[PDB]
């Protein structure tokens, strides 16, 4: 190793991490909306009399 | 040896007439019970009012499942085999297949219901689409001539020049109500049906697997990046 | 300290790799022209297909490869500075390969735009401009990193190449996507036209001239270690050229339903821009100036000036085909592809050959090429290859052009056009032939660069580099 | 062409070729007259400049080629809207107005000729050898990508050069045939006839009609297959099977005449999907007096 | 897991794998109807393969892979030539040929990791099924206890073991040759006696057995996906013979050749 | 004279020096071609070629035909007289993009509309040496056999549309079943007929 | 154009 560049270390870290977080929110969108009321749920009610 | 069938997802009219044939000519045996209406409509653009009015003959509600009243029990010792559940038809078997079976029933008076299979030898099912595609046989029609693969066209007309053969799916004139085309079509857009109810997500995967390709290319250059660089 | 000379010498490799690939595809298709049972009725291997593939690998995959592989060098060189970036000069040499595999894979498939020179399709010309504009990137950098107080002439040819192949494929593959590989044009007719030849005759002239322009600026006096020959000409060339080789493009359409006016504009656009080209062949030739004797010994610098005298020839034939008079003769014959191969094979693929034969025994550390005899022999290929094919193809094109317009004194016409094909079948073999050759000659600098990067050992290799 | 467009492509014309006169006279401003030996000092790699000056032949090449661009562009239209000042052309040389030249000087001079030729009947010219040589020239480029380069056709197209003639091969109908086009029509007898019909009656056309004998090994019935010529066969055609040449139907009994082959393989297609030939009316893309003269060198390619 | 989509693959894969049990000669029958919880395949058996597949063999393989990780962390991992590069170490103690596996071999596993989320989306959004290997066509049928598919293989993974289970004509015997064919790699260590470690210094034997198995195993996983065939039969007790002679005569042909030196310090 | 050595000195002002002058050819000649009515206006009678016609144009685009024949006849009179009236630029205004071509390997297509029969196309597009001996033409016996989907029928009409070409949503409607059970070949054929059409 | 599309294959004819 001969003179790091910092900052371009840096900024590709901090690139990676943000776009790393981006998609582990991605990700996670089918688990959160998974549990959203489904199809099954959302049968609904008709009156009663 | 299957036929090919190119089937278009996107086709909401030929998805249309495909449901309409299952819920006319199949759902009397046929259930599709892992599939909702509500769901069906959706996916085929079909208005709620339209789909209660046109396709749900059982009295279900519009997300109810398609359950039909034949129970498996019952219609295993009517026909000799449950008529399978059809949601995933065209995973367990392909649309190739379903394409060749539908059009591949012919009169066979040795079997219990005088019908027989090409692509299904011995099925105990019915040929219930034979008001529709008229009298098929095994017997003696013009089939395009092959010598290795050689296939001949008319180079004129472009039709295929042809020589006799007798072991060859023939339906009997004026015996259906659709010719060999329309029969073809309307077996078709019930096997878009049947592969759009086997994989109802497949569109909107390609889209969401599209847009996770490019996100994962841009985090690849990222990632490359900081690796490459950070190993000097 | 040193050059990046990782990708100056990965594009030479490839360059040779895909110059052996688009000019036996091109063999192919001329093969096929002669024999058309040759197609072997596949619907991936026909003519039409094929042809496409072979005018945009020859031009973008051998010619490109080889630009790079000489201003990354170059630049370096005369700049005494590393490349800008590692990081996009290694993409620019992936994203290329990429580019060219995306050709190999779609043109045959019949994936094509219809744009002579731009028939790779929309999401392909779009990794094409995002690997150029990284390329631009990469030498434009290290023009601004310079350790030299001025730039070399042959610096701004390839600064004026990129930037100008840049401009135009940003231009003309101003489309609209109907899918993936799928796409249509948003000029319609003579718009169209006006801008697809706008385009076409800069893929060459800045693409085949410009660049390849600034790989004789170096080459030429390097190999031959002489002095330039003038520093004014060469201002002059360059200005000109680059202020006249955009306006030349309506020759093109000298007679089609383009507006006239446009038609003479670029009738004397080409007629004044033969000028500055044959300044750059008088400065090229003249470099040599004291240093003629040195043809008899070394075949590198006889690839360089055989390349300068046919891009002399190539640069007055295609004025005198400006002129609508002539171009009426010669518009749809084989004549204009005589004069695609005498600027391609006479002058594109020399001064490439020249120069990649000196380039690859400096980027790989050993001193000399694995044989010279290889190399003469190589020369001699290609210039009886490239006479034949120029030959064939001018008797062939003339022949069509005099059928075509044969009338009879009665007024009828005197030929029929089958006639016209069954006259050119000749011409159709010489030309297969003279292919041949220059094919041969390939395949022995192919040999030549395999045997020659074998036995390069890693030491060679890492202290040619060490900047100076 | 607005005033602002043809001032545009006039004002950044003038303004390219000024400034690289411009260009060209500056730097040749300070040039050291004789040739120098002297480098220019700066060097790159080693590749040093010399100061040479501007070769004269260069110069006057560049500035007799942009004396020349101020020649074509004020003779010629180009600069802008600009008409053209060329003697002759009233309006300058344009691309239409030079083919109207053409062909008004081709109309008094070959045009002429074409009339003569065209007053006599197509016989009289057809023994004339100069309408012979050319009609084979128009026949050559109009008339042998159907009809071979010999006049003698191929697979679907009739060999006018053999005596037979469907369409009919007295001299008005070798008129009328290449002048109005012809569409002929075979009903498609696949199945108003029956499947195994069309194989019957298809050998009774090869069988004792055309004279030949059904491919060893094959099986029909000749007298079913007459028997369905006399009905659904007979109108349109012959009696004998020999043709009624005004509705294009060929003889039946000469398998030299079939343009749509003749094994009975290639009989049953005619009669089972059947044949629709038309023949290009060839008044439009030649005219009426070109297509006089095609009249008449099909009247000697056979006739005579 | 298999067998809870109860689909017609999973309930006659596992009737098959679990009456291997019934092999057994004594305990077998007891053994195989404990297992299953029933008298044959029945939710019962999906109801327990689903508790031990979403706890109990989840906790295992996590206690495991922390074991792995720790005996791995406590002897230093091997390296592609072999090189103990412990034994050469700076005046820090730091290994010449070492780097610190944080960031270096993090932001490289980052970058692997990324290519396989790649290839990974690609066939979960465009060919999930994979031509019918990650998830099988008879499968998407309900499972029947009544009717068998024609043709019943097991899940692509498990197809080498099967086809070497299906190359022994004696039930029994097929299934300890298959069990065998696992334990086999457990033993592996003290199989090799080679004096070095990376297949790049060892012996043409060696290389020549290494390609060898590796054939052998992708055979026996083609072939074992198929119903059985003449040419499929034979060449799947072949590689059975060669995948088992892999491992017996290692003690023997890693001794018989001649090793290369190995470098005191990585290449690259 | 010597000012030049200023651009030599500065990278930016070199870039942009020829940025403007390779910008200034290039904006005389292309967009003056718009807003120009000749180039833009059609021939009286023309109408945007079918959905059939635009299916068949593109399977002549897929074959790379561009490369062996033109579309574009010259006027001078032995190429008119070969080929019929010359091209003019009404003819091409809703053509994205341009066949006109730049090499004659065979002849002008620019007039074949109705100067042969569709069962010459056919039988000369499937074996060219059939009814041509010396006919260097590729064989295509492959559009025969693959039929249309019309897939893209109604996506490409409607960019079409949007790049200015007069259609209508009947047509965009219609286009699918237009296409519906036609090969390829007889895509191609029609597409080939309607060529010229406009101008006798 | 969907609910003739979707028309049911069976008919019945009623009085009135
Ligand atoms: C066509 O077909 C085929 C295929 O298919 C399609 C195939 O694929 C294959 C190929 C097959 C393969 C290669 C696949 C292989 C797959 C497998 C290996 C699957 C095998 C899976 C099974 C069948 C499962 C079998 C499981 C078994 C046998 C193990 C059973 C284990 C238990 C039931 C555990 C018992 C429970 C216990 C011990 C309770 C805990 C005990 C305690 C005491 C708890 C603690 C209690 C206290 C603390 C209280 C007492 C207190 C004490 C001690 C006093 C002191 C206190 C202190 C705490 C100190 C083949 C051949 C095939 O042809
Ligand atoms: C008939 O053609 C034969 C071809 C060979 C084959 C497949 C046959 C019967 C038993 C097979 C062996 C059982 C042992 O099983 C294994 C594993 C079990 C061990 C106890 C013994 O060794 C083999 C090395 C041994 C073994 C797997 C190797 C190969 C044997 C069929
Ligand atoms: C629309 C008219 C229908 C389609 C499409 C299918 N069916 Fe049926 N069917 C019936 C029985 C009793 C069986 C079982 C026969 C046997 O197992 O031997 C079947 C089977 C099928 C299959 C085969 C599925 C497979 O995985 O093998 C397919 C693809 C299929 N059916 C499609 C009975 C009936 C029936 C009762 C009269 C009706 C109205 C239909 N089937 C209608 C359709
Ligand atoms: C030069 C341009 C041509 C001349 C002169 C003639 N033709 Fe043709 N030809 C073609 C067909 C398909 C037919 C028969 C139509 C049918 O019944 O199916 C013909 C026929 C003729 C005839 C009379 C035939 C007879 O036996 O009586 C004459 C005199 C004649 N043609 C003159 C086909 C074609 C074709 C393909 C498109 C072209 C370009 C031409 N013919 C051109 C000429
Ligand atoms: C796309 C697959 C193509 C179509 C459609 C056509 N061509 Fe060609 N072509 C070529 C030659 C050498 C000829 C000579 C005359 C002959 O072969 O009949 C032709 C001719 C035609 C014609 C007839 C034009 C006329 O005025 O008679 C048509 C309608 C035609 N071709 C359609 C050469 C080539 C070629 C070079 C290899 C290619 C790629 C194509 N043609 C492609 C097509
Ligand atoms: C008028 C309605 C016809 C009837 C009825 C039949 N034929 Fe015909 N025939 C007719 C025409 C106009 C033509 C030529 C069409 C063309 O495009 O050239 C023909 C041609 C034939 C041929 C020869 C084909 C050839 O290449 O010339 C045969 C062998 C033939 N037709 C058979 C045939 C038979 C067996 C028929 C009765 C069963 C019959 N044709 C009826 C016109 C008409
Ligand atoms: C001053 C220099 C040049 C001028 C004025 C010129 C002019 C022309 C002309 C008049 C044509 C005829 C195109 C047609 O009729 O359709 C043409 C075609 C062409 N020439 Fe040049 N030429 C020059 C140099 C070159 C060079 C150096 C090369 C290659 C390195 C080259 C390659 C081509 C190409 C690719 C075409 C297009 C072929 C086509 O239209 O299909 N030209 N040029
Ligand atoms: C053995 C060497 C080569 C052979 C045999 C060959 C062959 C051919 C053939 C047969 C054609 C089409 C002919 C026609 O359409 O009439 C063609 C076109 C073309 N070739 Fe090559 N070629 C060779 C090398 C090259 C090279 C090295 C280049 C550029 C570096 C090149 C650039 C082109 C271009 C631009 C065209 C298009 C011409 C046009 O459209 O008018 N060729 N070549
Ligand atoms: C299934 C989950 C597994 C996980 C999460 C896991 C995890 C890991 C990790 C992170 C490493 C260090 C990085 C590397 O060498 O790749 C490693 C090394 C290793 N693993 Fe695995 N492992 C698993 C299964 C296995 C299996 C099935 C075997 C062999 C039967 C195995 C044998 C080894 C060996 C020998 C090493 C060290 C070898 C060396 O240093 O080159 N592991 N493991
Ligand atoms: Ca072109
Ligand atoms: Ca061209
Ligand atoms: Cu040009």
């Amino acid at each position: 190793n001969d003179g790091v560049n910092a900052g371009r270390r840096r900024f590709l870290v901090a690139a990676t991490s943000v776009v790393g977080a981006a998609g582990a929110v991605g990700a996670a969108v089918p688990f959160v909306g998974s549990w959203f009321p489904s199809a099954k749920a959302k049968a609904a009610g008709a009156p009663v009399q | 040896q299957l036929d090919h069938v190119d089937i278009d997802l996107t086709d909401k009219a030929a998805m249309q007439d495909g449901a309409r044939t299952f819920a006319n000519y199949c759902m009397g045996c046929h259930s599709a019970k892992f599939q909702r209406y509500e769901r069906v409509a959706t996916d085929l653009g079909i208005p709620a009012d339209l789909m209660m009015e046109k396709l749900v003959f059982t009295g279900a509600k519009i997300g109810d499942h398609m359950d039909i009243g034949m129970k498996p029990a019952d219609a295993k010792t009517w026909f000799g085999a449950a008529p399978p559940d059809l949601t995933l038809v065209a995973r367990v078997r392909g649309t190739d297949w379903l394409y060749s079976y539908l059009r591949s029933f012919y009169e066979d008076p040795k079997r219990p219901w005088g019908v027989n299979n090409v692509i299904f030898p011995n099925v105990g099912m019915p040929n219930v689409l034979a008001p529709l595609q008229g009298r098929q046989v095994i017997g003696c029609k013009q089939v395009q001539v092959v010598e290795d693969g050689k296939k001949q066209f008319d180079p004129l007309t472009g039709t295929p020049l042809t020589h006799e053969a007798c072991d060859q799916l023939t339906v009997v004139p004026k015996t259906g109500e659709l010719n060999e085309a329309q029969f073809d079509e309307k077996v078709k857009n019930l096997v878009t049906f049947l592969a759009y109810s086997a994989n109802p997500n497949k569109l909107a995967s390609e889209r969401i697997g599209t847009y996770v390709l490019l996100y994962l290319a841009f985090f690849f250059v990222f990632a490359y990046l900081l690796k490459r660089e950070y190993w000097k | 300290p040193a050059y990046n000379y990782k990708v100056v010498r990965q594009f030479a490799i490839m360059t040779v790799v895909w110059g052996v690939i688009g000019m036996g595809l091109g063999v192919l298709i001329a093969s096929q022209l002669v024999w058309p049972q040759m197609n072997f009725d596949l619907p991936w291997t026909s003519f039409g297909r094929l042809r496409p593939l072979h005018t945009n690998l020859v031009i973008f995959a051998f010619g490109g490869c080889a630009l790079f592989a000489t201003s990354y060098y170059t630049v370096q060189r005369t700049c005494q500075v590393r490349l800008f970036s590692d990081t996009l000069a290694a993409f620019t040499f992936w994203g290329w390969q990429a580019v060219a595999v995306i050709l190999l894979v779609s043109l045959p498939l019949g994936n094509t735009t219809t744009k002579e020179y731009a028939e790779i399709e929309f999401t392909g010309a779009i990794w094409l401009a995002i690997v150029w504009v990284a390329y631009a990137v990469v030498f434009f950098g290290t023009l601004i990193k310079r350790k030299v107080k001025h730039i070399y002439v042959g610096n701004w040819f390839f600064g004026s190449f990129i930037l100008t192949t840049a401009m135009l494929h940003i231009v003309n593959h101003m489309s609209l996507p109907v899918s993936w590989f799928k796409s249509y044009s948003m000029y319609s007719g003579a718009t169209d036209a006006m801008v697809q030849w706008w385009y076409g005759h800069n893929a060459v002239g800045f693409f085949l001239t410009t660049g390849f322009l600034g790989m004789m600026y170096y080459f030429v006096p390097k190999q031959a270690g002489r002095p330039v020959y003038s520093y004014r000409l060469s201002i002059v060339h360059f200005w000109a050229l680059i202020t006249l080789y955009i306006w030349a493009g309506p020759h093109h359409l000298h007679y089609t339903a383009l507006p006239d006016w446009a038609q003479s504009l670029g009738m004397v656009m080409s007629l004044i821009l033969l000028a500055p080209s044959w300044g750059g062949m008088i400065n090229g030739m003249m470099t040599l100036s004291g240093a003629w004797h040195k043809l008899r010994d070394d075949p590198i610098l006889r690839f360089l000036v055989v390349s300068l005298a046919f891009y002399g020839m190539s640069t007055f034939e295609g004025p005198m085909m400006a002129i609508k008079t002539v171009n009426a003769l010669s518009h749809y014959t084989d004549w204009t592809i005589g004069h695609v191969h005498a600027g391609a094979l006479g002058w594109v693929a020399m001064i490439t050959i020249g120069s990649l034969y000196h380039l690859i025994p400096k980027v790989y550390g050993v001193e000399k090429m694995h044989s010279v005899g290889l190399i003469n022999a190589h020369f001699w290929l290609a210039t009886i290859g490239t006479v034949l094919y120029i030959a064939s193809l001018w008797v062939n094109g003339i022949t069509q052009g005099l059928m075509w317009r044969a009338v009879n004194e009665d007024g009828t016409l005197t030929y029929s056009f089958v006639e016209s094909l069954v006259a050119s079948h000749p011409g159709f073999i010489v030309r297969l032939v003279g292919g041949g050759f220059f094919l041969t000659g390939m395949l022995l600098m192919s040999y030549n660069t395999w045997r020659t990067v074998r036995q390069a050992r890693p030491e060679g290799i890492l202290a040619a580099a060490r900047m100076a | 062409m607005t005033t602002f467009w043809s001032l545009y492509i006039t004002a950044l014309t003038v303004g390219t070729l000024i400034a690289l006169l411009w260009l060209v006279f500056a730097t040749r401003k300070g040039e050291a007259k004789g040739t120098t030996e002297k480098t220019m000092g700066h060097s790159y790699d080693g590749i040093e400049e010399y100061d040479n000056p501007l070769p004269k032949w260069w110069f006057m090449l560049y500035i007799g080629t942009i004396v020349f661009s101020v020649g074509y562009l004020v003779l010629y239209p180009g600069l802008g809207n600009w008409k053209g000042v060329l003697p002759g052309y009233e309006g300058g040389w344009t691309q239409d107005k030079q083919w109207e030249r053409e062909m008004n000087i081709a109309q008094e001079k070959y045009g002429p000729i074409f009339a003569k030729y065209a007053a006599m009947p197509i016989e009289e010219v057809a023994k004339d050898e100069h309408a012979m040589k050319m009609g084979s020239r128009m026949f050559a480029t109009y008339c042998s990508i159907c009809h071979g380069s010999d006049a003698k056709g191929a697979l679907g197209f009739p060999n006018l050069a053999d005596n037979e003639w469907r369409w009919g091969g007295d001299p008005q109908s070798i008129e009328t045939t290449i002048l109005g086009g012809r569409h002929a029509i075979m009903a498609a007898w696949g199945d108003i006839l029956g499947e195994d019909g069309v194989k019957n009656v298809a050998a009774y056309v090869r069988t004792e009609l055309a004279g030949l004998k059904l491919p060893e090994g094959t099986k029909a019935d000749v007298e079913a297959g007459k028997q369905i010529f006399s009905v659904n066969c007979v109108a349109c055609h012959g009696p004998e099977g020999k043709g009624t040449a005004l509705v294009g139907a060929p003889n039946l009994t000469n398998p030299g005449a079939f343009i749509y082959g003749s094994s009975y393989a290639q009989l049953q297609q005619t009669i089972r999907h059947g044949r629709q030939g038309q023949m290009p009316a060839q008044e439009p893309y030649l005219g009426k007096e070109k297509v006089h003269i095609l009249a008449a060198y099909i009247y000697n390619l056979s006739h005579n | 897991g298999y067998l809870l989509p109860w689909g017609q693959m999973s309930y006659w894969g596992a009737q098959v794998i679990i009456s291997l049990f019934g092999a057994i000669p004594v305990v077998g029958e007891d053994l195989a109807q404990w297992i299953r919880g029933d008298f044959l395949i029945s939710g019962i058996t999906l109801n327990r393969f689903f508790a031990l597949h979403v706890i109990a063999l989840p906790i295992v393989l996590l206690g495991l892979v922390v074991l792995h990780i720790l005996a791995l962390h406590e002897v230093g991992s091997n390296n592609p030539d072999g090189v103990d590069i412990k034994k050469k170490k700076d005046e820090n103690g730091v290994p010449l040929d070492g780097i610190a596996f944080h960031p270096y071999y993090t932001v490289k596993d980052i970058v692997g990791v990324v290519v396989f989320l790649f290839i990974f989306c690609t066939v979960i959004f465009f060919f999930p099924e994979m031509g019918g290997y990650f998830l099988e066509k008879p499968n998407f049928e309900m499972a029947n206890q009544f009717k068998t598919p024609e043709h019943i293989a097991p899940v692509w993974y498990f197809t080498p073991f099967y086809a070497i289970l299906r190359a022994v004509p004696d039930k029994l015997m097929g299934v300890v040759a298959m069990g065998a064919a696992i334990a086999v790699l457990f033993v592996l260590p003290w199989l090799d006696r080679s004096p070095v470690r990376s297949i790049r210094y060892k012996g043409w034997l060696s290389k020549l057995w290494l390609v060898i198995f590796a054939v052998s195993f992708v055979i026996l996983g083609y072939y074992g996906a198929q119903a059985p065939s003449p040419l499929g039969t034979t060449l799947s007790r072949v590689c059975t013979v060669l995948y088992f002679a892999f491992f017996i005569l290692m003690p023997f042909y890693t001794r018989m050749e001649k090793t290369k030196p190995v470098p005191e310090r990585v290449t690259g | 004279m010597k000012n030049h050595e200023i651009l030599e000195k500065n990278v930016g002002l070199l870039a942009i020096f020829m940025v403007i002058a390779v910008s200034i050819g290039g904006l005389t000649q292309i967009v003056p071609l718009f807003f120009q009515d000749v180039t833009n206006t059609p021939v009286e009678g023309m109408k945007p070629r079918t959905a059939l016609e635009l299916e068949g144009r593109d399977i002549y685009i897929r074959e790379g035909c561009v490369g062996c024949h033109s579309q574009m006849v010259r006027p001078f009179r032995a190429e008119t007289e070969r080929y019929g009236h010359y091209s003019v630029a009404g003819e091409s205004v809703w053509d994205h993009p341009f066949l006109w071509g730049s090499k004659r390997t065979g002849p002008d297509l620019a007039r074949v509309g109705g100067r042969y029969s569709d069962d010459w196309h056919r039988a000369h597009l499937y074996n060219p040496r059939n009814v041509v001996p010396e006919s260097k033409m590729p064989a295509y016996p492959w559009l025969v056999e693959n039929k249309l989907d019309g897939k893209d029928t109604a996506t490409k009409m409607e960019v079409l549309r949007k790049l200015g070409v007069p259609y209508t949503d009947e047509d965009i409607a219609g286009a699918r079943e237009a296409v519906k059970g036609k090969t390829e070949m007889d895509a191609l054929v029609a597409f080939l007929q309607g060529l010229g059409t406009s101008i006798k | 154009a969907i609910a003739k599309r979707l028309e049911p294959v069976g008919k019945v004819c009623v009085q009135g």
